[PDB]
């Protein structure tokens, strides 16, 4: 993000990172259990880390749940990005710990 | 840790909406951040969009942010959300450099995948 500020902690709590050895794209929980990204995004093996702020530091409200299934769009196209979405189903559902 | 509503609508010119992502902040080099950062910008007509980046904008895609540049996503905040009144509107998706004038950000549109996204969660 250029030109932004930081945002309050655990400010905007659907924000996943996705790591896989390293921050490499977000994400957003759209249910307990499944996440929206994009379909540049695809991994073979990708953890989502929920309830982050600081990534590099562990703070005390993170989740570490490993993707179960990554499903990128059918019509995904990697020359145009047209149908840029992926849906990843977390191994475990989310404890959603925000009212 | 909460989820984010899928929208009841595409999207519409001038909505301010929430960008965030652990993305590069800076156009020239790189600073990657260990905060969350955040960017509130306006959805962008889909004649600007188009303007911008002419026969490469489909259905599925639209622009937010600023074309004098200066605010927008960046490497590493792909995959993430752009959100408005409770829905998440876009996904962050490409753009020529970041924060360059007239390359605002393309975002996914989300609406036009919520029954993709329904069917898929109610088959797996
Ligand atoms: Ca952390």
């Amino acid at each position: 993000i250029v030109g932004g500020y930081i945002c309050e902690e655990n400010s905007v709590p659907y924000q996943v990172s996705l790591n896989s050895g390293y921050h490499f794209c977000g994400g957003s929980l759209i249910s307990e259990q499944w996440v929206v990204s994009a379909g540049h995004c695809y991994k073979s093996r990708i953890q989502v880390r929920l309830g982050e702020h600081n990534i590099e530091v562990l703070e005390g409200n993170e989740q570490f749940i490993n993707a179960a299934k990554i499903i990128r769009h059918p019509k995904y196209n990697s020359r145009t990005l047209d149908n840029d979405i992926l849906l990843i189903k977390l191994s475990s559902p989310a404890v959603i710990n925000s009212r | 840790v909460s989820a984010i509503s899928l929208p009841t609508a595409p999207p519409a010119a001038g909505t301010e909406s929430l960008i965030s992502g652990w993305g590069n902040t800076l156009s020239s080099g790189a600073d990657y951040p260990d905060e969350l950062q955040c960017l509130d910008a306006p959805v962008l007509s889909q004649a600007e969009c188009e303007a911008s980046y002419p026969g490469k904008i489909t259905n599925n895609m639209f622009c937010v942010g600023f074309l004098e540049g200066g605010k927008d996503s960046c490497q590493g905040d792909s995959g993430g959300p752009v959100v408005s009144n409770g829905e998440l509107q876009g996904i962050v998706s490409w753009g020529y450099g970041c924060a360059q004038k007239n390359r605002p950000g393309v975002y996914t549109k989300v609406y036009n995948y919520v029954d993709w996204i329904k069917d898929t969660i109610a088959a797996n």
